[PDB]
RNA sequence: GCUUGUGCUGUCUUCGUCCA
């Protein structure tokens, strides 16, 4: 059920998370949750696209 | 992760035929569909489809002469006893000798210690159980002839008692159907009792 | 009307069908008209005033179905013809080494029968496959070493000599039905040594 | 297909003259076309058309 | 996952004494399922003394993540590896790490906290039925075989012993 | 009686669980000269039942996850011309698998097997990155998801047009493309497997 | 709740069987296929009284089969139940759906929605119960229920009973 | 034990033959094998054995 | 498969409320109806049993079919392994063990006593068998306790039914 | 290694055959 809400809220904001930080600045996930998932989903990063 | 599994021949017998290792290996019994009959070896088809192969050696008792067309047919299927299994080339040797066929039936390490298994309750058991396969069924004689009624010994001689010195009369005997007992008076409170034994019988209950 | 007084009970009122709602009472067999759950069957155990609650007869669990989607049918009668992929007392392989005989069809489940004599409730998508077996794999061997095929009435010697005519056979074992085991509608499994042919 | 034979026809599908024939055994093939099954699930040169 | 294990559970959040006595209680089933694999600790690993007590603060610490910062398997098996295994430096200053635990010792661990409520709440009705019975001196076999009671069976006997022997005041109070 | 049985149903669920761990732990096949877990493109051949009529279904999953070019040979797989067929096809350039699986019903799906391998071998039927050069890899798979998918709703819905051993094909490509996603599509199916 | 009844039974002899044991034939096997069967229509067969001593009559050849058509009629002890009665039962089974019990050859389901609340179900205890304050129902425990609903197959029958009122429950 | 049950229906197609006439397995050794001590439990459900 | 002695009952077009089986309404069916008849066609009541009754019948049946199948030569196991049919064997044993664990008189004296006050009576010549049945298999203590589980007595006030329970009660043996 | 396939229209009209 978490997941599907998760997936839901993505979609809402913009179907992209840019940043684990984001899931909870966006309130998408709370304390706990996200102290446990933080590490196990990840995102990809592309070096040409962030030179910064 | 591990690296991506490859098939041995033990998984790659047991996905193409559903049959594992274990259940199908040397001294198991199985019943399969001669295919070819031929003067020196049988080629049959199992259930699952793998070939097997029997040699002159092992179809014919070693007691027998005759030639093995005249033994067995094409179409026929027979028991035969796994003597070797080629699990790359699904290929197997059966043998079809009395000897293999039949005699091997405990095909299950089963523990018998007997500090671990009771085995005079199993005998006991196993005693009863063949006691209980000797049963068999059994009824009575019906025959027609005007002197012949089914009487005992001791009630043909009760009616003979009524009767006078030379009557006749006819009673099924205790040794079998096959067995006729007539019984005719001698003298007074004196009787004779003759088995007859019957060749050439129609059936159980004919003359 | 059913009511205390008798001359009133005496009486029929025609009344229109836009003013008429169903009652139902607690252990009343009830059939489901339309929905997810169409065609079940079973007694009704709480009457939640619109929602009505009922333990079913197919998948004996409780169901919760509005009552607009019940008629009060005493019998079931369900028939199971054009549903699934498996005709009644098919020799269904369940999995890679596992296989068994249906028993009983129902719309979203099967009840399977195991070779050696376990049975099962599964869905439709979780068998693995049907086993269509050809004729001449379909022939087994009795004790006596007389063939017996389809059909073939045979009686077996040990155990309790149960009778039963020929249903299925794989490998050794024989799928057997009778007439007077109710207790699998008939369907019991023995292998083929412990028959004698008749 | 019918229970006679077949194999007294020609290639044009009709008999010869001077050919013997008995009872049933086919002296004209016919065929009419059917929309094919579903044995497009794969059958190299035995599906029914 | 926590959720569905939990929602059976009438009250999870216990005192600091009951809590105690639970870790306490996991410990000791821990030292009984696994035997074998202690016994292989101490003999193979003789020169380093008081592993077994290393391997009661791991699990205890173990607990403490699972009931109190609510950590799931993967996040202790993944980032808490450290309080799971012991170091050692040998005489030849070999670094040695032996693992304490492993990730179905973890679930078991999950298993005996979710096993533990039912017995805690079993003793808890236990003692307030004896409380309703009001004994004017405590009695010394209830008191023994309370204290050291650690399954429901030995709550049970001693359930049947007071029903029976103080038959009179649970008659009073309600055969 | 009951402390016995609920240690020994412990021990059988460790058991059970260490057997389903040893199920679902596998990497997808890795390309030659490529880094571990690289999806690989999956070429997949089954004729089915093995049976006279039957014909031979190929589909080809590119590393993207896509099906591409799904072909239905109309010979005997053990002529010449299915050889032939089966050779322009994968030298086609619009084709380049990394590995060749094959399954099947019964025991006719080792010959179209050895059919394939001797081909492969014999035509040094090298994959094609479009240097060393390394012959396709031709291998057994195990169907274990495969034969539910094929009789899985979604399946159907998302190939419509598509009959059942193609979906099987598909269902073989998937699962040596990523075995646990597989295992995990069949949802509530996945318990009646042999674990 | 046990009855006395006249039933009747329709056997058909083979021709191979008319013999002198011909009535005593008959009568083994109408009580194989009477004793201990299960019909709908009456409830449960248990035994038949005076089983050596039944009339058959005479039997009544059909014609185009030979084999003889015989009436037998009985007196036997049948038993059923009825919507609404209360009776006593033993706990067969548990489980979280509820408790399965049985009423001699009958078994009785009783689900959970006509259980007390109080009644919560422990599955930690050993055996597992339906358990309160002041009542333990687990496998083996005398209870009180009352039949509410039956439900008839072909040769069998399914009962659904209920402990929710009162003088219910553990006994 | 064995019942009547388990007396006649005991074959050796059947799972339980294994045990049939079992005795003087020590309860320490039952943990190593827990599906021949759960085949033991199974039979008995069925009422065909019976474990003392 | 049985058939009973009462047949006909052929198509009609009314409907009656009297039809659907109740033991709280004492609607028995048909079958199961006060007024049966007998195969010779004369009028019989409907015969209730109670399991102290039934208990007696299904010993003395049992115990006279094993006498007789063993040419004219106690315990529950013996006598139900008498009977043939594996089902009937275990149907059989079922009640055995039904009847013995909730045997209210295992006496044919006490029987007798329970059958002759519960028949003989002014009070319950009004009674229904199936009441009789019910009151002496159930074993209840109190009147309110018999209307609760048996609401047909509710509308029969004018029964002595405590001192029935408490005559009932004196017999059973404890 | 290779195996054999399993059925039939309807409705009118006309001309005939053997009696009557």
């Amino acid at each position: 059920r978490k997941a599907a809400g998760l997936i839901q809220s993505i979609q809402r904001i913009g179907s992209n998370l840019v940043n684990r930080a984001h899931l909870i600045t966006e309130q998408l996930t709370s304390k706990t949750v996200f102290l446990n998932m933080a590490s196990f989903v990840y995102i990809v990063f592309d070096p040409d696209v962030e030179r910064n | 992760r591990r690296d991506f599994h490859i098939l041995n021949e033990a998984e790659i017998f047991q996905l193409l035929t559903r049959e594992t290792v274990d259940s199908f290996r040397k001294g198991m019994v199985i019943p399969v569909y001669v295919r070819k009959v031929e003067s020196s070896y049988m080629s049959v088809s199992t259930q699952s489809l793998i070939a097997g192969n029997i040699q002159r050696q092992d179809i014919l008792e070693p007691n027998d002469r005759r030639d093995p067309r005249e033994v067995y047919s094409v179409g026929q299927t027979v028991r035969a006893c796994i003597l070797d299994v080629d699990y790359y080339n699904f290929k197997c040797q059966l043998s079809l000798l009395r000897q293999f066929t039949e005699n091997q039936v405990a095909g299950l390490n089963v523990n018998r210690n007997p500090k671990f298994w009771d085995i005079e309750s199993e005998n006991r058991d196993r005693q009863e159980e063949i006691d209980k396969q000797r049963e068999e069924s059994r009824e009575s004689r019906v025959i027609k002839h005007p002197f012949f009624h089914n009487m005992k010994s001791k009630e043909a001689e009760d009616y003979l008692a009524a009767r006078p010195v030379g009557d006749v009369v006819i009673r099924p005997s205790s040794k079998g159907s096959n067995h006729i007992t007539i019984s005719w008076k001698v003298a007074p409170q004196l009787y004779q009792h003759i088995d007859v034994l019957e060749e050439n019988k129609d059936d159980a209950n004919a003359i | 009307l059913h009511s205390d007084d008798d001359t009133i009970n005496s009486e029929t009122v025609e009344i229109p069908t836009s003013d008429l709602r169903k009652i139902f009472n607690v252990g009343d067999h009830v059939r489901v008209i339309h929905g997810k759950h169409t065609d079940d069957t079973g007694l009704i155990v709480e009457v939640n005033g619109d929602k009505v609650e009922f333990i079913s007869n197919q998948t004996k669990r409780t169901v919760i179905v509005f009552s607009n989607y019940l008629i009060k049918s005493t019998d079931s009668t369900v028939s199971i013809n054009e549903s699934g992929r498996f005709e009644l007392h098919d020799l269904v392989q369940v999995n890679s080494d596992l296989v068994g005989i249906v028993i009983r069809a129902q719309k979203d489940s099967f009840d399977v029968l195991c070779s050696d004599g376990k049975l099962l409730s599964l869905p439709p998508v979780s068998i693995y496959s049907k086993l269509n077996l050809n004729p001449n794999q379909q022939i087994a061997i009795d004790s006596n070493g007389v063939e017996v095929k389809v059909g073939d009435t045979v009686r077996e010697f040990t155990g309790e000599r149960r009778q039963g005519t020929i249903l299925h056979v794989y490998r050794n074992f024989l799928f057997l039905r009778s007439r007077e085991i109710v207790e699998n509608q008939g369907v019991f499994v023995t292998s083929s040594n412990r028959v004698k042919t008749i | 297909l019918k229970h006679g034979t077949y194999e007294k026809l020609d290639e044009d599908g009709l008999i010869a003259p001077g050919v013997r024939v008995s009872g049933d055994d086919i002296i004209i093939g016919k065929t009419t076309p059917i929309p094919p099954d579903t044995e497009e699930l794969g059958q190299r040169t035995k599906y029914h058309t | 996952r926590f959720q569905a294990y939990r929602k059976s559970i009438k009250n999870y959040k216990l005192s600091d004494v009951d809590y105690s006595n639970e870790r306490d209680w996991i410990v000791e089933q821990l030292k009984l399922e696994k035997r074998d694999f202690l016994q292989h600790l101490t003999q193979a690993h003789s020169s380093v003394a008081h592993l077994e007590e290393k391997f009661e603060a791991s699990v205890k610490k173990i607990v403490d993540f699972i009931a109190i910062e609510s950590f799931e398997v993967p996040f202790i098996w993944n980032h808490r590896r450290d309080y799971a295994l012991h170091t050692y430096n040998d005489d030849s200053n070999n670094t040695i790490i032996v693992k304490l635990l492993n990730e179905d010792d973890l679930w078991r661990i999950v298993q005996l906290d979710l096993d533990y409520h039912s017995i805690h709440d079993k003793k808890a009705a236990l003692s307030s039925i004896y409380k309703q019975l009001d004994l004017d001196v405590v009695d010394p076999t209830y008191e023994e075989f309370f204290g050291s009671a650690r399954t429901l069976s030995e709550l049970q006997d001693i359930d049947d012993y007071l029903t029976f022997n103080y038959s009179s005041q649970v008659k009073n109070l309600t055969s | 009686k009951e402390s016995i049985r609920r240690d020994c149903e412990r021990v059988l669920y460790f058991q059970v669980k260490n057997s389903f761990t040893k199920k679902i732990d596998q990497a997808p096949y890795q390309p030659p000269t490529y880094a571990k877990g690289t999806i690989p493109r999956v070429l997949t051949l089954s004729f089915g039942e093995g049976n006279r009529g039957d014909a031979v279904l190929g589909v080809f999953m590119d590393d993207s996850g896509d099906v591409k070019s799904q072909i239905k040979f109309d010979e005997d797989f053990q002529s010449r011309d299915f050889s032939d067929s089966l050779t322009r096809y994968i030298k086609s350039n619009n084709i380049n698998p990394d590995i060749i699986g094959i399954s099947g019903f019964n025991i006719h799906t080792k010959k179209l097997f050895d059919k394939v391998n001797e081909l492969v071998n014999e035509e040094r039927l090298t994959i094609e990155y479009d240097s060393d050069k390394h012959l396709i890899r031709v291998i057994y798979v195990n169907d274990e998801t495969a034969r539910l998918y094929q009789h899985s709703s979604k399946s159907s819905a998302e190939y419509p047009n598509r009959p059942q051993l193609a979906k099987y094909c598909i269902g073989l490509a998937k699962y040596i493309q990523s075995p646990l996603l597989e295992y995990l599509a069949l949802d509530e199916s996945m318990y009646s497997l042999h674990i | 709740m046990f009855f006395l009844k006249d039933l009747s039974l329709i056997l058909t002899l083979h021709p191979s069987y008319f013999g002198p044991q011909m009535n005593q034939y008959l009568r083994e096997k109408l009580l194989t296929d009477v004793e201990g069967t299960c019909t709908g229509q009456f409830g449960y067969i248990v035994t038949v009284l005076d089983g050596m001593n039944i009339d058959v009559g005479k039997g009544r050849i059909i014609p185009g089969s030979g084999s003889a058509e015989f009436e037998v009629k009985y007196r036997a002890v049948v038993w059923k139940p009825f919507k609404g009665e209360v009776v006593d039962a033993i706990v067969s089974n548990v489980s979280p759906i509820g408790f399965f019990a049985d009423v001699g050859p009958l078994n009785v389901f009783v689900s959970t929605r006509l259980i007390p609340d109080n009644l919560v179900y422990n599955p930690s205890n050993s055996p597992p119960a339906y358990m309160s304050n002041d009542e333990l129902i687990t496998k083996g425990s005398k209870v009180r229920l009352k039949v509410v609903g039956t439900r008839t197959d072909v040769n069998e029958i399914y009962a659904i009973g209920s402990i929710k009122e009162d003088f219910l429950g553990a006994i | 034990e064995l019942t009547e049950r388990g007396k006649l229906q005991i074959e050796p197609e059947s799972p339980y033959f294994d045990f049939k006439y079992a005795k003087n397995r020590p309860i320490s050794a039952l943990t190593a094998t827990p599906d021949l001590y759960l085949r033991m439990i199974q039979a008995e459900n069925d009422g065909l054995v019976n474990i003392k | 498969v049985s058939t009973s002695t009462v047949g006909a009952r052929r198509r009609r077009a009314k409907q009656q409320v009297d039809d659907e089986e109740n033991a709280t309404l004492l609607r028995l069916g048909p079958e199961f109806a006060l007024k049966q008849y007998d195969h010779d066609g004369n009028e019989h009541d409907l015969i209730a049993l109670s399991l102290s009754e039934s208990r007696l019948l299904i010993r003395e049946a049992l115990k006279a079919r094993s006498r007789a199948r063993n040419g004219g030569v106690i315990d529950d196991d013996e006598l139900a392994k008498v009977t043939s049919g594996a089902v009937a064997n275990g149907v059989v044993k079922k009640t055995l063990d039904y009847l013995n664990t909730f045997a209210r008189f295992k006496d044919e004296e006490t029987c007798t006593a329970v059958d002759q006050l519960l028949h003989n009576s002014s009070d319950c010549s009004v009674l229904h068998p199936f009441e009789i049945a019910q009151l002496s298999s159930l074993g209840c203590e109190d009147v309110d306790e018999a209307i609760t589980l048996i609401p047909s007595l509710a509308a029969k006030k004018e029964v002595n039914l405590q001192r029935i329970l408490d005559e009932l009660n004196r017999l059973e043996d404890p």
